[PDB]
């Protein structure tokens, strides 16, 4: 479970981490990619909004 | 199928060097291109003089500057030729007659007759720079007649032409005009203002500003307002202030004749108001809500407890407002890619139109990502989009902790999707930090790509081409290897990419249905607006304190090596009454982001109107290319 | 008094500029530390501001840079700021503040600011005696000094006033300049507004219409005349009947495929097509994509029949059919001039014009029509059986003229063809009928000029009131007709007749593209696209417009035509006479002759809209008078709040429990600061009023006291405006030994001197052996005995008519021992004058003391002027007479006799 906000009308996708194509980081916050349909579909998510999930798979990414 | 792309500036610029960006996309070998440029119609090859060979050393990027010389509603046009060995890429580019910007100083702001008014003219072409053209100027009257036309050429004079016009002493008083223009574009003309007028320099100088920089409708304390009175010379001063206030929509005000005030200055400053009871009874008696985009002026008058001198000064522009905000999507692209994240460039002023700072901002509901407002009253806000090719209707809001939600001012915008070859639903976006730039820092730009996993292989490159005052600043490839779906470029800004540049990628494949296609986007980039160079003026003479009258002093003069200084020391005076019309470094680069070919913040509804609307003509060898651009203006 | 820097040692401060610094360093200096440092030692001017730098840079690497605002402050611990205004009338007394700054921090300052006096300036400053006043400044404070002065003299003129502190050696003087203009108000005068015509006006001549000089009746004296003179010579635009709609002309691009004449007719309109949109320049609004796409079907459709081109440089229909006259004779035209849209063979053209003369016509100058083209339909109105040797010989002679030009060298027998038979159908177009026919062949020649009035007015006259050539038949006939007629139009060059043609083309909306309309398709659009690049606009435009001034010794010739840019030529005289001017050329511009100048004053001065009364007189320290100011609004309503700037009289100051009163009131308010400000040296004072009324005389007074005695007190004032405008206002003095508050000055007219000083030379004490010698100086002039006719005395100066008896020393005035003479004295010099009628009189004076110039000219009494009551002869017989008659007669002769020393 991670989740993704759609603040235009407040809606919520959720995304299974296994499915999760890679996580990048933009200034605080993260920025990962999906696998919707075979179309490789994104995701922004606040620093504020962050679960530890994908805080950890950019970490390791990372450093 | 091999892919020959020619990427110039929309519209191209005469005896100026621009410059083309030859690619050859999947190509065996080192690849010939000579690059030819026609009149339309016909062949008089004014500029074919380029010819380069693109190697796979370089993976097949090149490019050739040309300038095209010299002479020969009215619109010429220009057919530019880049033929590979066998294939032939020829486009047709609007150009620009207009050589470049004329700006225009005065020795002052104001004249009486019989005085010189010393002015000069700066002839600079469109990237800033100093240049030798021929130039007549004019000097019209309170009623356009050109009571002098000179004309004089700059030529190893280095962009600056001194002139001189004596003031008759039976002028027709009022508000003078002057007016020049290059010789060879009568219709590129550029004016600078000055008023004639009886006058004497006054003793004191009047700053009078309120409390706010607007009135809140619903702020019973009414609009406060401190008056200050110095002398020149800056000790303060002991006298007695008449003020009156007045609403004004739009053109024409209102005088408030109940709300003159008489007040005491001492120690140079006094304290007067304009209850709301006054301002409503004064209207007409209405709704105070009637008078929202409205706005009213105050007028204070200051007379010396001598009687010697006194002062006039107004404030005007004061806006009665319901939120002391405006949000303007005016830097926002309005083009989104489905699924993809979209960013909008929310712009925050004051009524008074100066930037807000530390203003939170957010999408319109609850608990929504809050970004705050830079410096620039520019913050950020990246919003989650879904794959459907749906209209996007996005309202943003303040969030301010101080402020009802009354209070809080607001501002609704539409996206519409980017439309996609074959519906491909292949996208490319570019993701930026929204900070201030100052030049010797560097831009990170997250192209990030959006295609099905099947083609993905394929997508080896980025081109990435960055416009700056309507010319290719420079361009150049951003690698990705296969399943890199973020690539990051490490963006270096110099001192050449002032007072913004936009930033322009396109990766290519030959995908879906056996055609090739174009995926782009364009970013628009605002820099730190400031001087290419520097140059300072200040005391070579070591503390001292005041300068006597008569006495010699130095004036240190910190400037580019090899650049000619000019100089002329004013009264403060002169600018007690009238301060407009003064050259500000900010004003030439105001002039610089109106003469932007591109008319876009980003994006653009299809891969061509990415290009167009950054100011671009791409243009290929599979019959794939930019519309064509007419208007050397942005169409509104 | 002593112990006080001297006035004479005291250079004041002259320059004032609101700008300098106009300088232009460059900056050269080795580059140390990324930046360039030019030092710059400057004098800074004596103006006590803050200056405001500002720098711009310009480098042909960095672009250029305004630098931001540095501001310098000069400043100083004690100074007076002279307050002027811009400008003073001439002959209006006004009074000037000069507010004195001790910006000490504890310490008070014992200053003596001091009137320097000027010739051009009437005021309470002379050359005898100076005007001081010593006043007192406590620490960080100013104190306001009034100088009430009178401007005489015109144009800039100079005021300067000084000071200097006691015990130390700390002075400033100033002189700032000020504007002096003359009684009046300014105003413009159109003196002519001509129209600049040379073709209409003046007709076959140079047009030369007479332009007065001013009338300036309400002129007044020495007053510059700018006389405004403009040339805008303003251009005429030809309207142009404009091209064909780009979207109309979709249809005419075809992609040439057939074969011999069939591929032929295919190509023959995109031909045209892109020749018109080339001249047009309708590519942008057509697409200009399109053109290229387009322009390669012509190169297509040239080569493909270059494949119908048979081995004799011929144009056959079929592989290998008899090779064709017209065919040929066309495609030598369709390639004529899409040789400018392709680079085409010029040996395969030039060539193949040269087989069509050689094997295809003979001696009369005919051309064969064996040229089956199969579907005669493409070959227009000469398939019909009329004229086919007379019409197709006028057609194929066309194809010879569009490739005349390109082919005399490539073949040089060719000149000779064209030529022969030009004659063959000069002679032959006077007898036909069909008006397809008539057409052409006046085209043919109209082109190698050879039609002239004879031919011409045959072909002019079939024309159907100018508009179109026709008969009975195919309708598409008519209109490639009407187009080979136009094309001649402008070939021999008739824009006279040509444009309503045009409108009856644009009436039939002929776009052409369906059978049979190759050859009325084609020569339309020609025929429109020569039009538009032969077509005016531009109506001939050039003016060799000249004036020999009467002013200027060189003369004033202007070259106004199109296609240049500066359309206001104007220079401007400053006297004003009447002046000719030569107006040749061709065009139509402006001549406007305008001119300014001060037209004499109504309703007065610059107070109309606040009348006031100032009062001065003594009440029941030392000294105490009241003054009693009563002010009213000119106008409709109760005024605002307005100002009461006062000034007190030399060493004066009110009582301070009669501004005590006046505060405490429902509409009056004085700050308490000027309340605050003990009798110390309050000299200027300023009552705010709520409300003036337009209704009554709103009145008030309080009393003043004398704080220090010194005579000759200088006049006070009271200027009383509205808060919201200073402008409009009006000022009045106060005096208790003068009228009204002004100074005494003699005044005729428009001249003004000066009258505030001694009334005789000020010297029973009157020793002749002295008197003798003080009597004979260069100044002196005119010794006179002397006899009073007349007196004069009245409210203004008092004129005495003096009748001349004896004249000692005569200066430059012929006169005999009868001529009476008018001597003018002031009011004032009344009581010291004690003057009488019919008496022996003594009065020697001094030269430029002459009010007006011959015979007007009238001797006044001055500082430098002498009197005596001379005694009567029969009356000198008194002991205490006698002392004086014999020093009296003692002069007399001593003088005259011989004369003075040289
Ligand atoms: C268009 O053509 C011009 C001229 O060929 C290109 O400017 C040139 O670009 C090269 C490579 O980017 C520059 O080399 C650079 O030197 C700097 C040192 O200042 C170094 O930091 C970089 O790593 C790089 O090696 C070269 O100086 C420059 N030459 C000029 C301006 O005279 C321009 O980039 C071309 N653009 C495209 C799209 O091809
Ligand atoms: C002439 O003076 C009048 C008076 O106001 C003014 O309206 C007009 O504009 C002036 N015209 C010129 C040419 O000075």
């Amino acid at each position: 479970m991670v989740k993704v906000k759609f603040d235009a009308t407040g809606e919520e996708k959720e995304v299974e981490t296994s499915k999760i194509s890679a996580v990048y980081r933009t200034g605080k916050d993260v920025l990962f990619s999906y696998d919707d349909q075979g179309k490789i579909g994104w995701g922004y998510v606040s620093e504020k909004d962050a679960p530890k999930e994908l805080l950890d798979l950019l970490a390791r990414a990372e450093r | 199928s091999p892919m020959y792309s020619i990427i110039t500036p929309n519209i191209l610029r005469l005896e100026s060097e621009e410059t083309m960006v030859l690619e050859a996309h999947d190509a065996q070998g080192d690849v010939p291109v000579t690059v030819t440029v026609h009149d339309f119609p016909g062949k008089k090859l004014v500029l074919s003089s380029e010819k380069t060979v693109l190697t796979p050393a370089t993976n097949h990027m090149g490019n050739v500057t040309f300038t095209i010389p010299a002479n020969r509603g009215r619109n010429k046009f220009v057919t530019v030729q880049a033929t590979f060995g066998t294939q032939v890429v020829e486009k047709v580019v609007l150009v620009s007659l207009q050589s470049g910007y004329l700006f225009i100083q005065t020795d002052k702001t104001i004249y009486t007759p019989g005085s010189t008014v010393l002015y000069r003219i700066f002839t600079v072409n469109h990237k800033l720079l100093p240049v030798g053209r021929t130039v007549m100027v004019n000097i019209e009257n309170p009623e356009g007649i050109p009571v002098k036309q000179d004309s004089l050429s700059s030529q190893n004079q280095l962009g600056v032409l001194p002139l001189s016009w004596d003031i008759p002493e039976l002028v027709n008083m009022g508000q003078w005009k002057i007016r020049a223009y290059y010789e060879n574009s009568p219709q590129q003309v550029f004016s600078t203002e000055f008023e004639v007028k009886e006058y004497v320099l006054p003793s004191f100088e009047v700053i009078v500003e309120p409390t706010e920089k607007f009135y809140y409708i619903y702020n019973e304390k009414g609009l406060e307002v401190t008056i200050t009175a110095r002398f020149l010379y800056g000790k303060k001063v002991e006298g007695t202030a008449f003020v009156i206030f007045g609403i004004q929509d739009g053109e024409q005000r209102i005088s408030l004749p109940e709300s003159l005030k008489r007040i005491p200055i001492e120690d140079g400053s006094g304290e007067v108001v304009l209850s709301r009871k006054v301002l409503l009874d004064g209207v007409q008696n209405p709704r105070a809500e009637d008078l929202v985009g409205k706005s009213l002026y105050v007028s204070a008058t200051v007379i010396l407890h001598s009687g010697s001198d006194m002062v006039q000064a107004e404030r005007s522009g004061i806006p009665i407002v319901t939120s002391p905000y405006q949000i303007h999507f005016t830097k926002t692209p309005k083009y989104f890619k489905p699924g993809m994240p979209f960013d909008l460039m929310v712009f925050v002023t004051n009524p008074d139109g100066s930037p807000a700072y530390r203003v939170p901002v957010a999408v319109q509901g609850e608990d929504t990502v809050q970004s705050l407002t830079q410096g620039d009253g520019v913050a950020k806000l990246s919003i989650n989009t879904h794959p459907s090719q749906k209209p996007l209707s996005i309202t943003v809001r303040t969030k301010k902790q101080e402020l009802s939600e009354a209070e809080q001012a607001t501002r609704t915008m539409q996206a519409l999707p980017y439309s996609t070859v074959g519906n491909s639903n292949n996208y490319l976006h570019l993701s930026v930090l929204r900070t201030e730039l100052r030049p010797g820092e560097t831009l990170n730009v997250n192209f990030l790509l959006r295609m099905d996993r099947a083609h993905e292989a394929k997508i080896r490159y980025y081109t990435y081409l960055i416009m700056n005052k309507g010319r290719l600043l420079k361009a150049g490839r951003q690698v990705r290897e296969p399943g890199q779906d973020l690539v990051v470029l490490p963006l270096s800004i110099t001192t050449d990419f002032i007072p913004s540049f936009r930033l322009v990628a396109y990766y290519t494949l030959i995908g879906a249905s056996g055609q090739r296609e174009v995926v782009a986007d364009s970013v628009w980039v605002d820099v730190k607006d400031s001087c290419v160079g520097s140059l300072v003026v200040k005391s070579g003479q070591s503390e001292d304190r005041q300068p006597v009258p008569g006495q010699q002093m130095t004036l240190k003069i910190e400037g580019d090596h090899g650049a000619r200084v000019v100089l002329v020391a004013v009264d403060k005076g002169v600018f007690v009454l009238n301060k407009k019309n003064k050259l500000t470094q900010s004003k030439i680069w105001d002039v610089v982001e109106k003469a932007d070919i591109g008319c876009t913040p980003g994006s653009g509804k299809d891969y061509a109107g990415v290009f167009s609307d950054a100011g671009l003509t791409f243009t290929s060898s599979s019959g794939q290319q930019t519309a064509q651009r007419a208007e050397l203006q942005c169409p509104q | 008094d002593e112990d006080i820097i001297a006035e004479e040692n005291i250079v004041s401060r002259s320059e004032f500029p609101e700008s300098w610094l106009w300088n232009v360093e460059d900056l050269k200096e080795p580059p140390k530390n990324g930046i360039s440092t030019k030092l710059m030692n400057i004098f800074l001017k004596d103006s006590i501001t803050t200056w405001e730098i500002l720098a711009v840079s310009m480098s042909d690497k960095k672009g250029i840079c305004v630098a931001d605002p540095f501001e310098v402050t000069v400043m100083q611990d004690f100074f007076i700021d002279l307050r002027l205004p811009y400008s003073v009338v001439r002959n209006e007394q006004v009074e000037i503040r000069a507010v004195l700054y001790n910006y000490r921090q504890n310490q008070e300052l014992k200053v003596r600011v001091e009137l320097l006096h000027n010739p051009a300036f009437c005021s309470l400053a002379t050359t005898k005696r100076r005007h001081q006043q010593t006043v007192t400044i406590p620490p960080k404070s100013s104190l306001s000094v009034p100088y009430v002065i009178v401007p005489l003299k015109t144009g800039l003129q100079e005021v300067e006033v000084k000071a200097a502190v006691y015990h130390h050696f700390i002075s400033d003087g100033v002189r700032k300049s000020l504007k002096v203009v003359p009684e009046g108000i300014r105003m413009n005068k159109t003196v002519a507004v001509r129209t600049l015509d040379p073709e209409r006006l003046g007709r076959e001549g140079v047009q030369k219409e007479d332009i007065p000089p001013a009338d300036l009746s309400d002129q007044v004296p020495d007053t510059e005349s700018e006389t405004r003179i403009l040339l805008q010579g303003t251009p005429v635009a030809q309207m142009t009947e404009d091209a064909v709609d780009a979207e109309r002309l979709k249809h005419l691009i075809v992609t040439p495929s057939g074969c011999g004449e069939q591929n032929m007719i295919g190509m023959t309109p995109t031909v045209i097509a892109v020749h018109y949109l080339d001249e047009t320049e309708q590519w942008e609004k057509f697409g200009l994509e399109k053109r290229q796409g387009a322009l390669e079907l012509i190169k297509k459709g040239y080569t493909q029949q270059l494949a119908f081109r048979q081995p004799s440089s011929a144009f056959a229909a079929f592989v290998k059919r008899a090779p064709s006259t017209w065919l040929t004779a066309y495609v030598v035209k369709v390639f004529s001039l899409a040789v400018n849209l392709i680079a085409i063979d010029s040996q395969v053209l030039c060539g193949a014009v040269k087989w069509l003369i050689l094997e295809k016509q003979k001696p009369d100058g005919v051309f064969q029509e064996d040229a089956p083209v199969i579907h005669q339909e493409m070959i227009g109105g000469l398939r019909n059986n009329n004229e086919k040797d007379m019409a197709l010989t006028a057609f194929v002679l066309i194809s010879l003229q569009e490739a005349k030009d390109i082919c005399e060298e490539q073949v040089n027998s060719l000149p000779g063809s064209i030529t022969k038979a030009g004659d063959f159908l000069e002679a032959n177009y006077m007898n036909l009928q069909r008006s397809y026919t008539v057409a052409i062949a006046g085209y043919a020649l109209a082109q190698m000029g050879r039609l002239k009035g004879p031919l011409l007015n045959k072909f002019l006259t079939t024309a159907k009131d100018k508009n179109r050539w026709e008969d009975p038949g195919k309708q598409l006939y008519n209109v490639e007709a009407t187009s080979y007629a136009l094309l001649a139009l402008l070939q021999l060059k008739d824009f006279d007749f040509v444009p309503p043609v045009v409108r009856w083309l644009n009436e039939q909306r002929y776009y052409g593209g369906g059978y049979g309309s190759t050859q009325a398709t084609f020569m339309v659009f020609q025929a429109l696209a020569q039009y538009q690049k032969d077509a005016p606009d531009h109506q001939e435009l050039n003016l060799d417009v000249s004036l020999q001034l009467p002013s200027r010794s060189s003369k004033i010739t202007h070259r106004i035509h199109w296609e240049s840019a500066s359309l206001l030529r104007s220079e401007e005289t400053k006297e004003n006479e009447g002046f000719t001017v030569t107006a040749e050329g061709k065009g139509q511009g402006t001549l406007s002759v305008v001119t300014m100048y001060h037209a004499k004053a109504k309703d007065q001065l610059t107070c109309n809209k606040f009348d006031l009364k100032v009062t001065i007189k003594p009440a029941p320290a030392k000294n105490t008078m009241i003054l009693e100011i009563c002010t009213r609004y000119r106008g409709d309503q109760d005024a605002t709040m307005s100002i009461l700037d006062i000034s007190m009289m030399t060493g004066f100051a009110p009582d301070t429990d009669d501004l005590k009163q006046l505060a405490n009131g429902v509409d009056r308010y004085i700050s308490k600061y000027e309340l605050d400000k003990a009798f110390s040296d309050r000299n200027t004072l300023i009552i705010y009023l709520d409300k003036v009324s337009h209704s009554e005389d709103d009145c008030l007074a309080f009393k003043v006291h004398q704080y220090f005695n010194v005579e000759l007190i200088q006049p006070g004032a009271v200027k009383v405006y509205a808060y919201y405008n200073l402008e409009e206002s009006c000022t009045r003095f106060y005096h208790p030994e003068k009228e009204d508050g002004k100074l005494n000055k003699l005044c005729r007219d428009e001249l003004c001197r000066c009258a505030e000083e001694n009334c005789f030379i000020q010297k029973d004490k009157v020793t002749l052996e002295e008197r003798l010698d003080k009597a004979c100086e260069p100044g002196v002039d005119y010794v006179y005995k002397t006899r009073l006719v007349k007196v004069q005395l009245s409210n203004d100066f008092d004129e005495y008519i003096m009748a001349i008896e004896q004249t000692i020393k005569s200066g430059s005035d012929e006169v005999q021992v009868g001529q009476q003479r008018t001597f003018i004295s002031p009011i004032k010099c009344r009581e010291a004058l004690k003057l009488e009628e019919k008496k022996h009189y003594l009065m020697w004076g001094l030269s430029s003391d002459f009010w007006g110039e011959k015979p007007n000219l009238s001797y006044i009494i001055g500082k430098d002027t002498w009197v005596e009551h001379w005694p009567e002869e029969d009356e000198c017989q008194d002991e205490e007479n006698q002392k004086q008659c014999q020093d009296l007669g003692a002069f007399t002769e001593s003088m005259v006799v011989f004369g003075c020393p040289n």
